[PDB]
RNA sequence: UAUUGACGACCCCGAUUGGUUCUACUACAGUUUC
């Protein structure tokens, strides 16, 4: 799973709880505009984007205070062992050499698709049921395919200088990014392809949070949770995370503007 | 319109039972064992016009799922919950076989699991870490519901929820027909006979009286001979 | 005028986005010879 798609979802539910505050509308905007919104802009980055904004001219872009890591799968196969089933050509044929193969089970097709299971589908016509003329198509489900724990770097050196050394101001992104935290724990965010479509849905176990020379008020983070809901971060912080967030939520200025 | 399955209401006690066995020669309580392919010189019918399944999800099994919904209105909702809450004895049909009388399926809520709020609601949910009770949507399922039905009233102009045609048609299709009339294919004859001729009931009709497939909601059986 | 007489499977992916926006050179040394 690369970066770049956890990355995108992080973002796409970062934005839609800061416009939900606001009810600031998606809609009208293309979609340049459309990413272009606060926190998440010091967060997630901007692109470069040059503006005369008073006479002054001024870059709108910065770099993501966020990165994250390619996410791969526990289960491996030898380069040829998985060409072997890119080029498998009957589903009930040569595949199944090759998913038996590759899923290590080379003897035990019904462990084999314990790993990687073929799926089937139709589209049924309205009127007359059966399937639509040309509307079959088959899914290679990696319904057993574990994966290892992801990795999200947050730079709080970085925001720290966007936000001209103000740890104060810290805190509206630090809670953000924990409100964001909270609904990938609740099955909020899917990931991956067809979430809609019988894919994508996470269990997370536990979220380790492990920052290094953090600031003495933001220390209370290095923790370990498996409380979807933060219950594992002591209340006294993040009962100041609320107050600084809903001090933001009362004027949601760009809190990078000195 | 749109083709529906209606349920096979009123299968006899161990209609799905010993499965193995070919009833379909004989009425048990006035029902063929439809689902099965007969028996031909007794031996297995396994032409390759038909598939044959190794097991079966079997009845009374039990599902549990969860739909996540995202800015749903009152009429859009209420119509969603309307169909995880129909009464009593109406079944949605999920699946193959649905022709032979596989796969319905009852639907209902768990409400000590679900938990929805409109967007205000959810303002207050994003604006703190610690924890916020939920409304208890349960006072307002009622009224989702109540919004659907009204403006299928209105605007399908009608003098009853239950009197508009897809409303009355789908409920009849989720029910079963209640004349207590076996459902199977067009034949002409009672048992299903091995060799399957079913188009000669169409040509029975065809020479004969001329039957259109009865409107859905007046539960009206096609007579053996068409004739 | 209405007879003749029983067989048989089908679909195998379809539609679409295929790059978008910013930066496009900036400081200089322009003759040197204690
Ligand atoms: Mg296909």
């Amino acid at each position: 799973i690369p970066g770049s798609s956890i990355k995108g979802i992080l973002r796409t539910q970062a934005e839609r709880i800061i416009r939900t505050i606001c009810q600031s509308n998606g809609s009208e905007k293309n979609f340049l505009e459309q990413l272009r919104i606060n926190l998440v802009n010091e967060l997630f980055g901007s692109a470069s984007l040059s503006q005369k904004q008073n006479g002054k001219d001024i870059d709108l872009g910065k770099i993501g205070a966020l990165a994250v890591n390619d996410c791969f799968s526990s289960l491996s196969m030898t380069p040829d062992q998985w060409k072997a089933v890119e080029n498998a050509t009957e589903m009930t044929g040569n595949l199944q050499p090759a998913l038996k193969q590759a899923t290590g089970y080379p003897n035990n097709i019904s462990q084999a698709y314990k790993v990687l299971q073929p799926a089937m589908h139709v589209a049924v016509d309205r009127w007359t049921g059966g399937a639509a003329e040309g509307m079959l198509y088959s899914v290679l489900e990696p319904i057993g395919v574990t994966w290892e724990p992801i990795q999200v770097h947050l730079d709080i050196a970085r925001l720290k200088n966007y936000y001209h050394g103000k740890e104060e101001k810290l805190k509206p992104a630090i809670a953000l990014l924990l409100l964001v935290l909270r609904d990938l724990a609740n099955k909020k965010i899917p990931v991956g392809y067809g979430t809609n479509r019988g894919m994508g849905t996470i269990t997370v176990s536990q979220i380790t949070l492990n920052g290094k020379a953090l600031p003495t008020e933001l220390e209370p983070l290095n923790k370990t949770m498996t409380c979807p809901n933060l219950t594992d971060l002591d209340e006294a912080f993040r009962q100041d995370l609320s107050t600084a967030w809903k001090e933001w939520i009362a004027d949601p200025i760009d809190l990078c503007q000195q | 319109g749109r083709k529906v399955y209606p349920h096979h209401k009123g299968l006899p006690n161990g209609y799905w039972s010993n499965p193995t066995e070919d009833r379909s020669q004989q009425a048990i309580q006035g029902h063929y064992q439809e689902y099965r392919r007969p028996k031909k010189d007794g031996l297995e019918q396994r032409d390759d016009q038909n598939r044959s399944v190794k097991g079966w999800v079997k009845p009374l099994t039990e599902f549990t799922f969860e739909i996540d919904v995202t800015n749903l209105s009152e009429v859009e909702l209420g119509a969603l919950l309307w169909l995880l809450t129909l009464p009593d004895l109406h079944f949605h049909r999920l699946g193959g076989g649905k022709p032979l009388g596989f796969g319905s399926v009852r639907l209902d809520i768990d409400p000590d699991k679900t938990d929805l709020r409109n967007g205000a609601g959810w303002r207050d949910y994003y604006g703190s870490l610690l924890e916020t009770s939920q409304p208890d949507f349960t006072t307002l399922i009622s009224q989702w519901i109540n919004a659907f039905q009204t403006a299928v009233k209105e605007e399908y102009g009608s003098s009853s929820f239950d009197q508009v045609t897809f409303i009355k048609a789908s409920g009849q299709s989720l029910q079963g027909f209640h004349d207590n009339a076996s459902i199977h294919y067009p034949r002409s004859t009672p048992e299903p006979k091995p060799d399957g001729e079913a188009f000669k009931w169409f040509v029975a009709n065809e020479k004969g009286r001329r039957l259109a497939l009865p409107a859905l909601e007046k539960s009206q059986s096609f007579p053996i001979k068409p004739s």
